[PDB]
DNA sequence: TGGAGAATCCCGGTGCCGAGGCCGCTCAATTGGTCGTAGACAGCTCTAGCACCGCTTAAACGCACGTACGCGCTGTCCCCCGCGTTTTAACCGCCAAGGGGATTACTCCCTAGTCTCCAGGCA
DNA sequence: TGCCTGGAGACTAGGGAGTAATCCCCTTGGCGGTTAAAACGCGGGGGACAGCGCGTACGTGCGTTTAAGCGGTGCTAGAGCTGTCTACGACCAATTGAGCGGCCTCGGCACCGGGATTCTCCA
């Protein structure tokens, strides 16, 4: 256990491509945005940008938890190595 | 010589709390709050100016930079008594 | 001529309208600046003076002092969520810090 | 409604392969997605006020990359 | 009629950023040096960028820049990464880049 | 009618490596840096002017634009490449 | 002899420069720091008291957030010590 | 010439810093790491007041200089003015 | 649980220097009118956003199972905290030289403004 | 590759800054006392760290489901452009009054010192 964990870290960090789905992360968008205004419309690539952020944003916090989690003595990250980055960044 | 928001924040501090003073530090600091606040959203409503091809700051960008810099109720809040302030200014 | 009366007196405002105008005008804003905007402005600006200077009061009247210092200052806008939302890259000098000991370092 | 389970745990498990992370447990997943929810609630309702300014009914690829410019999270590639 | 560009020795526009540094709000006056000292250090920018998007490219065996190629080579050079920290590239992507205590 | 820099970065990318060719998003991007780069110097330069009581942008305000914003090395070779330009235009 | 045990008075230090607003570095060594940094830049340069006392304000407000964040990285560690590599994670976290 | 005034931000000094920060135990090789750290940033707020200096033709690095270098970096100051 | 010592806090007296109020005056806000243009409004086009269907297939999901890993406990020994004493240099007050910031007046030039046309630039 | 539109040449005007003289704020350097703070030393206690065991919770592989995605059709909201006019803001002259600099008083608060009330640690 942790071979195929280390292929896929491999190879996910080698390619650009998104690793949300499309349908699912547009019907996101247009949920949280319908709490601030009703029949909004969205442009194709507004959600395209929306989804470049949210997947890079996701990726240098998941780099930040890592770096606490080996901080911590632990290969295994958990909730507290997320909050611990998201207080030190400011966001918490 | 120099001017600064010395005379007004002690007018709006005597109809706050009328019994309560402010030393000389206090009052530089509100004064670099006040102009800090002031750069904050005249930066945005120039901002909003550029973006909509514009080359008038009203009320209305003034609105929204103070709806995008401001947290939540205190947004609310200061677009409540910037419509009133405008309000009497125009009707009264 | 009538009596002249002051920009900030009809819109009910303490904060001068006119100063702001005139910072608005020379601060390479824009090339126009409208007639409501710096009533508008200074509003915000007397709002939020008023908001920190509710809460120094109270800070200074809880430390039983008259005059308002840079530590109230201090612990009027860290005590505020939304103040020290707004204020979260802002040193105030001499404000020290909030009195906060994590739970980890008091003796069980 | 209920559109952050799309979100998938495989993806947020992607997502953290992608950050180097080599095992993961099993509560990161709801603490992902709430974190999502509040960055895309933050970024979203500062376009949504970029395209209320404009009197226009769509949010343009524009009102996303200032309403992430504003944040410090400036964003190249769509116009930025 | 000569191009102030030409006259530089520059392929950005001098004229274009002398007319986006007028209608810019950024000052009522412009030097007559200004467009043409900002157009060289962005010409000098884009320069240095294109030089790494195309080290990165033939060096991992294409003809076409591609977006991963700009990312890898405004994250790969130090001054660069110090420049654009706090800028996303779409389709960049990350470094491959892992925990030296995860490796077996 | 769209403006953008993409000729000149076809024009500097042929000056630097002739075979190379560059792609819609790669050209995008290097767009995108550029109008931030501008904006961030010029907005920069725009502050050294206002802070100085000068209603006049130069080259040496420019200069100290650069030299503040961009790091050492590059900032170095780009006041180089600056002067160099400033130079060959007051001699033309 | 009365001795107290190791962590009172260091909590009673934590409330007495928690409660108060003075600067914490001594100004003559600090005015001596800023001197020998400057002089790397420009040489034959003269400083304002109240650019030498924004500084150290600037200073120890940095250096009090980040050793809030360095106490911090060290909890997490499950520890009462902070050691360098909780600095070094804090700036990493940060971006420094 | 001025030579090693780092060594005037004494242990004794990073130590109340450290009691400001809520810091209970300190290690021994926590002050050279706090001076290095407090060398660096001097280094890059210094850099910017003495080019804000030097745009003015000025000898004297004043505190507006200081404030505005601080702001850049957003490390905004209040209360030396601006 | 209790007592010695330490530490914290509370209350009265004293001075001191900075908050705060008053006076002059000046320069910047206000008032009234003029003029050009920015923006609001009306109308029309056609791009593109959205709704829906069909399939087909990669991808999500459920579960079974084993092992790597988190976590609790324990020992130990290093290293930092508390305190006493000694040495060092920070700090306060004074005492000037003078260096450079700030102001003012006059002078040059160079950048805004405008007419025309032509060569880059884009679709 | 043809139209188009913004850049270039060139003339004028006047204010933005350059420079020289002046003047005085305030930076730097110095001396001496004093005394607070840093530095050094040392005992001990408690916390960092290594080791071990266990129990469980993720990783992984396989079979089943599901809905993402690609293609395709179609409808219409609304982005986007253009034309017209009009109200609104820049601008200018005159005026005048609010704010700023300076001066002066007095009281909020820092300091000091003694006494009551927690508070920590060891019997």
């Amino acid at each position: 256990p942790g071979t195929v964990a280390l292929r896929e870290i491999r190879r996910y960090q080698k390619s650009t491509e998104l690793l949300i789905r499309k349908l699912p992360f547009q019907r996101l968008v247009r949920e949280i945005a319908q709490d601030f205004k009703t029949d909004l419309r969205f442009q194709s690539s507004a959600v395209m940008a929306l989804q470049e952020a949210s997947e890079a944003y996701l990726v240098g916090l998941f780099e930040d938890t890592n770096l606490c989690a080996i901080h911590a003595k632990r290969v295994t990250i958990m909730p507290k190595d997320i909050q611990l980055a998201r207080r030190i960044r400011g966001e918490r | 010589r120099k001017e600064s928001y010395a005379i007004y924040v002690y007018k709006v501090l005597k109809q706050v709390h009328p019994d309560t003073g402010i030393s000389s530090k206090a009052m530089s600091i509100m004064n670099s709050f006040v102009n800090d606040v002031f750069e904050r959203i005249a930066g945005e409503a120039s901002r909003l100016a550029h973006y909509n091809k514009r080359s008038t700051i009203t009320s209305r960008e003034i609105q929204t930079a103070v709806r995008l810099l401001l947290p939540g109720e205190l947004a609310k809040h200061a677009v409540s008594e910037g419509t009133k302030a405008v309000t009497k200014y125009t009707s009264a | 001529r009538a009596k002249a009366k002051t920009r900030s007196s009809r819109a009910g405002l303490q904060f001068p309208v006119g100063r702001v105008h005139r910072l608005l005008r020379k601060g390479n804003y824009a090339e126009r600046v409208g007639a409501g905007a710096p009533v508008y402005l200074a509003a915000v600006l007397e709002y939020l003076t008023a908001e920190i200077l509710e809460l120094a009061g109270n800070a200074a009247r809880d430390n039983k002092k008259t005059r308002i210092i840079p530590r109230h200052l201090q612990l009027a806008v860290r005590n505020d969520e939304e103040l020290n939302k707004l204020l979260g890259r802002v040193t105030i000098a001499q404000g020290g810090v909030l009195p906060n000991i994590q739970s980890v370092l008091l003796p069980k | 409604r209920d559109n952050i389970q799309g979100i998938t745990k495989p993806a947020i498990r992607r997502l953290a392969r992608r950050g180097g992370v080599k095992r993961i447990s099993g509560l990161i997943y709801e603490e992902t997605r709430g974190v999502l929810k509040v960055f895309l609630e933050n970024v979203i309702r500062d376009a949504v006020t970029y395209t209320e300014h404009a009197k226009r009914k769509t949010v343009t690829a524009m009102d996303v990359v200032y309403a992430l410019k504003r944040q410090g999270r400036t964003l190249y590639g769509f116009g930025g």
